């Protein structure tokens, strides 16, 4: 689609893997950016990532093995903020 | 229209990664 937006939730001991809890594509992405934005929530871009998470890890879903090192770097760049 | 449970699973994210 051309707006994608995954929300990524990972907590160390509950999570064994990052878990996609909400996901969107096209109003509802633009929905989730900005009211991201509007609750200090970090957001990412990239394309390739996201594009491919929406593809295969459904919400309600934890994210899969070729995801793994990835996600993890992304959570690594928005928990240094 | 969103729904009710949207913002609660934004603020509850540890990151949101987009396209």
């Amino acid at each position: 689609p051309t707006h994608i937006a995954i929300c990524l939730y990972y907590k160390l001991g509950e999570t064994p893997l990052p878990l996609v809890i909400e996901t969107g594509k096209d109003a509802k992405a633009l929905q989730i950016i900005k009211l991201a934005e509007l609750y200090d929530i970090p957001v990412i871009e990239d394309i390739p990532l996201a594009t491919s998470l929406y593809k295969n890890i459904h919400k309600g879903q934890y994210i899969t093995e070729d995801f793994f090192e990835p996600v993890a770097q992304l959570i690594r760049i928005a928990i240094d903020l | 229209i969103q729904s009710g449970s949207l913002a609660n699973n934004i603020k509850k994210s540890t990151v949101i990664v987009k396209n």
